[PDB]
């Protein structure tokens, strides 16, 4: 449900982030556990500590899901359907994480784009990543 | 927060352009959360984008915004204290949503990000997290 | 988007509201405007006191337009187009208020429909008034 | 807080009603409706279905315990930030549940107590319930 001047805004963010979006997955998780500690115990197998290879790796599957997002804003349902039915079904994630890791996200992107991430690029990623939230949480 | 945690705030904050962040902190609310125009429709036009963040008043606001922040920077161990007579005005006088305190908070730590960079370490906006979290409870106590 | 199952709990629980749909309306609207006294706020031009007519009128409103969301599941963004544009561009209606009325709403078929409503009943209809309240602060 | 009209208007009809089952139907509710919150309760067993949720003996028995900490909050309604204190850890620290979900439970038992008490079950009385149930709510958060 993203409008075409959010297409545009996302798409072209996400093709400045580039090479860097495994990077930027990373630092995002990193921000999300640190800020919000709770979220850690979604985790409970893993190193969180900074460095970690773990939170290296999880972070580039979390930025190449997002990446395969982007390349199917028009449908998200069908392109993200094992990755609902994951944290849906059998993580339960609680929907109020997705906030959490959006921010992150949104903090992290604004660090590292300034210069492109300007108020209408802000309102578009934080639609995107609502809307990519609402396709992880569509079984509740 | 720890005493060592207010330090590391306090240096940080002290980086902090008075002029223009908080500006550009109530600019992105009213773009990226709309409904947040209501509350201001005596600031003229916020019919766009670079309308809202090139309006002088909500410049202006932003500022005063901004200061109460970093009076609250000052009284870490009251806010409840500090924020009191802000709590009426947004409670029981403008009948602000409180979740909107939050989200408020939220758009000045991705404001701070994009600022300040690879300053901003993930360490500091925990804790600042923790401080615009403080404000936002302490706006909403009269709730 | 509801399930197949959700439609069919959706419209099945509006059959047996029937002709006190008007009535309940109104009813979700004192409920809501007396337990979250903010919602106030967005009618400083009506008479707001128990069985007002504006109160009334109002609520009868909100049932239609409800009528015609049962009648328009597979469809609600074109059905509620113009209540979408009022709510969020002309009326800038805070999202959170939706979950106010949606409470209010499920609080008054709970209260005259005590056989009907299911715990599988109340969550249909639990998601049936989010998926309005989401195609009416679309434009968000 | 409640006036003291609202206060014993609340505490008359609490006296009145039975809620034996209330709290049960309360946790079934929430975990039917709001399906991320079974995480919390996999020692629960069954919660496949909700007939399996409605019928989980564990559940009933939780959610009457759940509901008699609600009816001591009822009895200190002017410290339940001190009653809620120990729960709130327990909730935080230990349990991990996000606050918001409180504010979930106190809505869904509203909805249980206009199912079970019909016409009685005013306008005026819920709004009443709602401010406990916020005033409870607020207090488990405290903590977090
Ligand atoms: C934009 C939102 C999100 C995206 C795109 C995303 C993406 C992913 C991906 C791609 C995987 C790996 C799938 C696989 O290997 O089969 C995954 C796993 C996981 N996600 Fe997410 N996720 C999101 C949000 C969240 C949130 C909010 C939480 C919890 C706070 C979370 C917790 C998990 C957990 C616990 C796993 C399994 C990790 C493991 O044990 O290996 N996810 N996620
Ligand atoms: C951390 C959050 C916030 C802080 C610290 C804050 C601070 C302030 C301050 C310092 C004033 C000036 C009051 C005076 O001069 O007497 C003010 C006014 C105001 N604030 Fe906020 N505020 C916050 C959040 C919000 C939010 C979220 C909204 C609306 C969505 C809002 C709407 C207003 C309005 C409408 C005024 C009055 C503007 C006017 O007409 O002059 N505030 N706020
Ligand atoms: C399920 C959610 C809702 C539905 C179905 C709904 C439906 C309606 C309808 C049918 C109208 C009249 C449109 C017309 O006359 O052309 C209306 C107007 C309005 N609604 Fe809603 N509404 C919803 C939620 C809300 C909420 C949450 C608020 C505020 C708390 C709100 C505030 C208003 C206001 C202020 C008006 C204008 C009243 C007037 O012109 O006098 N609505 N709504
Ligand atoms: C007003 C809201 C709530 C109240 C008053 C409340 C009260 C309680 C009480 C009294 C217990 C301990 C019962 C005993 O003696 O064994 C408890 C345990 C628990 N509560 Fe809550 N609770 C609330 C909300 C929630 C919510 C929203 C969740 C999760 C979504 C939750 C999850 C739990 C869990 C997991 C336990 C431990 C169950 C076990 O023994 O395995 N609570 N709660």
């Amino acid at each position: 449900v993203l409008s075409a001047a959010d297409k545009g805004n996302v798409k072209a963010a996400w093709g400045k982030v580039g090479g860097h979006a495994a990077e930027y997955g990373a630092e995002a998780l990193e921000r999300m556990f640190l800020s919000f500690p709770t979220t850690k115990t979604y985790f409970p197998h893993f190193d969180l500590s900074h460095g970690s290879a773990q939170v290296k790796g999880h972070g580039a599957k979390v930025a190449a899901a997002l990446t395969k997002a982007v390349e199917h804003l028009d449908d998200l349902p069908g392109a993200l359907s094992e990755l609902s039915d994951l944290h849906a079904h059998k993580l339960r994630v609680d929907p109020v994480n997705f906030k959490l890791l959006s921010h992150s996200l949104l903090v992290t992107l604004a660090s590292h784009l300034p210069s492109d991430f300007t108020p209408a690029v802000h309102a578009s990623l934080d639609k995107f990543l609502a809307n990519v939230s609402t396709v992880l949480t569509s079984k509740y | 927060l720890t005493a060592e945690e207010k330090a590391a705030v306090t240096a940080f904050w002290g980086k902090v352009k008075v002029d223009e962040v908080g500006g550009e902190a109530l600019g992105r609310l009213l773009v990226v959360y709309p409904w947040t125009q209501r509350f201001f429709e005596s600031f003229g036009d916020l019919s766009t984008a670079d309308a809202v963040m090139n309006n002088p008043k909500v410049k202006a606001h932003g500022k005063k915004v901004l200061d109460s922040f970093s009076n609250g920077m000052k009284h870490l161990d009251d806010l409840k204290g500090t924020f009191a007579a802000l709590s009426e005005l947004h409670c029981d006088k403008l009948h602000v949503d409180p979740e909107n305190f939050k989200l408020l908070g939220n758009v000045l730590v991705v404001v701070l990000a994009r600022n300040f960079g690879k300053e901003f370490t993930p360490v500091l906006q925990a804790d600042f997290q923790k401080v615009v979290a403080g404000v936002a409870n302490a706006l909403a106590h009269r709730y």
